């Protein structure tokens, strides 16, 4: 399971630049792929999707018409055709891989990401940074201006962890599931608006940004982005 | 369709490409040609595998089709516990060693003569062709220029030569066809042959034929 | 012998194991059946508010 | 002139001249009712083109209780919106019936020469239904009420007669001709396959001389059942080409509107007929 | 002189038996009010096989399926929404048996190909890939069942049953005493006992660490096909080919009460129970499935739905939905 990406660089205002990532180590045909944006000032934002078979794309109501996603499934690449970019597009651009099926885990593993220089549902975190101490108990609560509970019965919420100098990964699916090589240790809990992710004890691998996102509709949209000092 | 959330889309969108991949995986299946290989261990079976643990399948194809050539012979467990699962195969392929009507295993031939009827009669198969090849002519023409065929049948009556003793045992396996109407049955005779797999493709052809036919109502 | 010695063995082990009434175990697995009876979606239908099929 | 259709005065002793062709219309059309829905029935379960050909055997059949009230009330008392539905729809379902008929013998002959999608034979029907339509549109668009004592006739008039001589051979030829010279071509082919089958197995000692006398019968079974497909179609779809030539002729012998009428009855009678030649259970 | 001893065993045991049952379970039963008309109704219809459908098991979350045919595939089903969650290649065709892990994470198959194999649903990868081959039967693989992760219980057609270590591959303990083929499995509630329906007309119940006989169970016509657990383990029914459905007791050790009726010649693929126990539901080739009244021995429903032989059965843990497959490539899913 490994993501590569490359293409990046500095490019002109209202020219074109052309991403793309490398798949290694998973079928990467039944995995869905989102491309996720992180601007300089530390927030993710949701770029593009496509499915596992190419027919279903969205886009965010910022590059529709202006961004181009395409998947080429024999060379396990991702493509994004950006053209007319603009001063706003300057970020860092991660590849995630997805798969939806019952009790799947849809945000998984993201790729390292690329520095590109140019020269809706409201999640909220109430703190932006909460200076603790290790060994103790803390929570972080997220707040949506939309009920997340489906008639599923599920409560599509996501936690990621992003340490700096590193990419974010998944803790918690669906508000209650513990992700894939992450320890009992997080916890998260919530009804419908109110959001709460739990802590038992703070190590020195827990510090970074915890962010916030949502999945019950298009566009994704991502938390402001809790800091934990330690 | 406007009441399911994005995931409960995309795992749609999954299920219906996994719907394709089984119509197109069952298309790949269903141009391949299944067919039983059955007969006592003694009669020839491994030059009819040669003609090129558990079930063993072979894989040969002679011009425009594809075979699947399933040899049954390896378990030794109660036959009418998994028969059925075979049902629906092009054809059955019954080897008969001619040279076994003077030996015993309870003489050869009649071991046979039951396996077929067995086979032949089974409600599992009852439109199913069998192409009946009965092997080892030379050795059987050695063995029938010194010895008759009435130790094997007493009620034969015919001058020992291969031709009428081929043509007798031949119309005795076809006699125990009890639907002969619906139900064919090919038989040939091979020993240092290569027409085998000619007499297959031939075989194996009408029965697509007349399954055709079948399935249309014409005949 | 070694099969019938096996046999007779297997004979004298289920021999050597208590058995009681069968009113008694018919007794217990009615009381089994009455008492799970109200948790059985097949004996009592489910309403169909909380029938996801 | 102006030939009239289904209008024909009749006399004395009518009470019972039409209670002939009434009980035959009745009789016709209860039978074709059932042997279709028959068919209907035995087909859905069956599969769970032909479904094409009894769809269009029932709406042929639809037609009828107007006719007869026609042949019972001897002037078309109906609308004169009638005058442009019945004929439209009998001759739409009787081209779609035809044409259908080719199409299963072609799809026949192609699946047993193929050895044996669903968009491909989906779009067949579709264009098979559109074409009929199409081409019926002079049927409906020329049929007028005509005052003729002065009855009233639901005749059919053609703005030029090159519109005549060159729509009735048209329709003529790509309804009658090219579906029965693929019926004949479809059916030959596969008499040539199957009689191949035989000739290359019969070579290397595969039918024994008792094993030969069954296959020549079965393989005469299968000569007839062919035979009596191919005789059908062109024997009880013919009679009304002769008509549609008899008119012709005489707008440019002497047809009366009384032969009309029984010549399409007996093309009513392949809506009886289609479920029976199809299911030959 | 062997074979005397073995015959006076044979009448001692009878004779324990018969100095038992001062009541059969109808006289008792009798006092109970019967329950009345069951008419279940095709919820779902799941779709995508194309070949006879012989195994299905139920998930312990009461929502996943899996299900084997000889289209050689392994199908996932939802049985919510009937999607299709994974679609499992097989390399062998012949499939005759699939169980699910407790856990979820595994599932198993097996069949004419004398091989259990062990997928795994849960990697990285997001494919199922085959984890372990486990080979060492002589004949057909019949029925396997789970009895936690890395251990699987696996019966097979040379009159054996065996029980494997996954992580080792190797076999543990191997269940012998049966002279026909053994053809259905079934573990009981707490894992602890297993019985085993052989050609033979003979069921008997096996010690998962022991490895010995404890009782074996007769009284079957022909051979027995499937059987399944009491919910509370101390009983078992069995169907056989003899168009007859048996109940046996554990602690008793005799046959309790007999599921027959003079319209049903036919044979019996599959047996299962209800969550309280109070309802037998049995998959005949008359293409019905018929509800039984598992104490007073009357038919209370009728499964009519399948146009082919039904050879699986199977109820969710709460008891709420019964799925039934059948030689016609289609599962239905009743409630
Ligand atoms: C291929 C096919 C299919 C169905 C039918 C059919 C069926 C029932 C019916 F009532 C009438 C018809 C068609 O009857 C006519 C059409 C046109 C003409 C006009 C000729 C001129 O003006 O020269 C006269 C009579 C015919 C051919």
């Amino acid at each position: 399971v490994q993501l590569v990406e490359s293409g990046g660089g500095l490019v002109q205002p209202g020219g074109s630049r052309k991403l793309s990532c490398s798949a290694s180590g998973f079928a990467f045909s039944s995995f869905g792929m989102h491309w996720v944006r992180q601007a300089p000032e530390k927030g993710l934002e949701w770029v593009a999707y496509i499915s596992s078979g190419s027919g279903t794309i969205y886009y965010a109501d910022t590059v529709k018409g202006r961004f181009t996603i395409s998947r080429d499934d024999p060379k396990n690449t991702l493509f994004l055709q950006m053209t007319s970019l603009r001063s706003e597009d300057t970020a860092m651009y991660y590849c995630v891989r997805s798969i939806y099926y019952y009790g799947s885990s849809p945000f998984d593993f993201w790729g390292q990401g690329t520095t590109l220089t140019v020269s809706d549902i409201v999640m909220t975190q109430a703190t932006s940074s909460v200076p603790v101490t290790p060994g103790e108990s803390v929570s972080i609560s997220c707040r949506s201006s939309k009920s997340l509970l489906h008639s599923n019965g599920n409560t599509y919420l996501y936690w990621f962890l992003q340490r700096p100098g590193q990419s974010p990964q998944l803790l918690i699916y669906r508000m209650s599931n513990l992700a894939s090589g992450v320890p009992d240790r997080f916890s998260g809990s919530g009804s419908g608006t109110a959001f709460t992710l739990t802590i038992s004890r703070l190590e020195a691998e827990d510090v970074g940004v915890y962010y916030c996102m949502q999945h019950l509709e298009y566009p994704l949209t991502f938390g402001a982005g809790t800091k934990l000092e330690l | 369709g406007c009441t399911l959330s994005a995931e409960d889309k995309a795992a749609v969108e999954r299920s219906k490409m996994i719907d394709r991949n089984l119509r197109e995986d069952g298309e790949k299946a269903a141009r391949e040609v299944k067919l039983l290989l059955l007969g006592a261990g003694e009669s020839g079976k491994s030059t009819i595998v040669k003609q090129m643990t558990g079930i063993v399948e072979t894989h040969f194809t002679f011009k425009d089709l594809h075979f699947k050539m399933f040899d049954v012979g390896a378990q030794r467990s109660e036959r009418k516990k998994w028969i059925h699962c075979f049902e629906g195969v092009t054809a059955i392929i019954f080897c008969v060693a001619l040279s076994d009507y003077d030996l015993v295993l309870m003489n050869r031939m009649h071991e046979s003569m039951k396996l077929f009827d067995s086979i032949c009669n089974n409600k599992w198969f009852t439109d199913t062709s069998i192409i009946l090849f009965l092997n080892k002519k030379d050795l059987f023409e050695e063995k029938i220029k010194k010895s008759p065929l009435t130790i094997c049948y007493p009620e034969y009556a015919g001058s020992n030569t291969y031709e009428e003793a081929a043509a007798y045992i031949q119309c005795q396996f076809e006699d125990l066809n009890k639907r002969k109407d619906t139900k064919e049955i090919y038989t040939h005779f091979t020993c240092t042959d290569t027409e085998n797999i000619r007499f297959v493709f031939a075989a194996v052809k009408d029965t697509i034929l007349q399954l055709n036919l079948k399935e249309y109502n014409l005949v | 012998i070694a099969q019938a010695r096996k046999l007779v063995e297997q004979l004298k082990m289920e021999a050597n194991i208590d058995r009681i009434k069968v009113s008694k175990a018919a007794a217990d697995l009615m009381a089994y059946c009455e008492a799970h009876a109200k948790e059985d979606p097949l004996l009592t239908p489910v309403p169909a508010s909380e029938n996801p099929f | 002139t102006r030939f009239p259709f289904f209008s024909d005065v009749k006399g004395d002793h009518r009470l019972v001249l039409a209670a002939v062709e009434t009980t035959v219309l009745v009789l016709i059309f209860a039978v074709s009712l059932l042997g279709n829905v028959c068919a209907l029935v035995l087909v859905a379960r069956r599969r769970r083109l032909v479904l094409n050909l009894f769809c269009a055997d029932l709406l042929f059949i639809s037609a009828i209780p107007l006719v007869l009230a026609v042949r019972w009330t001897e002037a078309w008392l109906l609308g004169p919106v009638a005058c442009h539905l019945l004929f439209y729809v009998m001759t739409l379902s009787g081209s779609v019936t035809i044409l259908t008929l080719a199409a299963v013998s072609l799809e026949r002959m192609v699946c047993i020469v193929h050895l044996q999608g669903r968009r491909a034979r989906a779009v067949l029907l579709a264009l098979i239904w559109g074409y009929s339509a199409v081409a019926a549109l002079p049927l409906c668009v020329f049929f007028r009420v005509v005052p003729q004592q002065e009855i009233s006739i639901c005749t059919l008039i053609w703005p030029t007669i090159p519109g005549e001589i060159s729509w009735d051979v048209s329709f003529v030829t790509l309804n009658f001709l090219v579906p029965g010279l693929v019926i004949v071509i479809s059916y030959s082919k596969i008499l040539q396959i199957t009689k191949a089958s035989r000739k290359r197995l019969t070579v290397s000692l595969a039918y024994s001389e008792s094993h030969q006398i069954r296959v020549s019968q079965q393989d005469f079974r299968l000569f007839r059942t062919l035979f009596l497909l191919m005789v059908s179609f062109f024997i009880m779809w013919s009679p009304i080409i002769i008509t549609i030539l008899l008119i012709l002729i005489q707008n440019f012998l002497v047809i009366w509107p009384s032969l009309f009428f029984w010549v399409v009855a007996f093309t009513f009678a392949n809506s009886a007929l289609n479920p029976i030649l199809y299911n030959m259970t | 002189q062997l074979r005397q001893e073995a015959e006076q065993l044979k009448n001692q045991i009878r004779d324990a038996r018969k100095a038992c049952a001062d009541a059969t379970l109808s006289q008792i039963t009798n006092n109970i009010d019967p329950v009345g008309r069951i008419q279940m109704r095709t919820r779902r219809t799941l779709r995508g096989h194309l070949a006879k459908i012989y195994a299905m098991h139920w998930g312990t979350d009461s929502r996943l399926l899996v299900s084997a045919s000889q289209d050689g595939k392994l199908i996932i089903w939802d049985s919510y929404t009937t999607n299709k969650v994974h679609a499992i290649p097989l390399r062998s065709s012949w499939v005759m048996t699939c169980a699910y892990a407790p856990s979820g994470n595994y599932v198993a198959c097996g069949g004419l190909d004398n091989i259990c194999s062990i997928y795994n649903l849960k990697t990285r990868e997001g494919n199922v890939r085959v984890s372990r081959e486990l080979a060492g039967h002589t004949g057909y693989l019949s029925c396997c069942r789970f009895l936690d992760d890395n251990q699987i219980v696996t019966s097979s057609g040379d009159t054996t049953c065996a029980l494997w270590d996954i992580e080792t591959g190797q076999q543990t303990t191997t269940f012998t005493g049966h002279t026909g083929d053994v053809m259905s499995l079934s573990l009981a509630p707490d894992t602890r006992l297993f019985v085993s329906g052989a050609c033979d007309a003979s069921a008997k119940l096996w010690d998962v660490r022991e490895g010995m006989c404890r009782q074996t169970f007769t009284g079957h016509e022909s051979d027995i096909n499937a059987i399944c657990f009491f919910p509370n383990g101390n009983a078992f029914a069995t169907g056989s080919d003899d168009a007859t459905c048996r109940l046996f007791d554990l602690r008793a050790d005799q046959e309790l009460m007999t599921y027959s009726h003079d319209n049903i010649i036919c044979g019996i693929t599959s047996v299962s129970f209800s969550k309280s126990g109070r309802l037998l539901l049995a998959g005949y080739d008359d293409f019905n499935c018929n509800v039984w009244d598992a104490l007073k021995a009357d038919r209370a429903g009728v499964l009519a739905g399948h146009d082919n032989r039904v050879s699986c059965l199977g109820v969710t843990d709460d008891g709420m939905a019964v799925a039934t497959g059948s030689w016609d490539s289609f599962l239905k899913i009743w409630n």
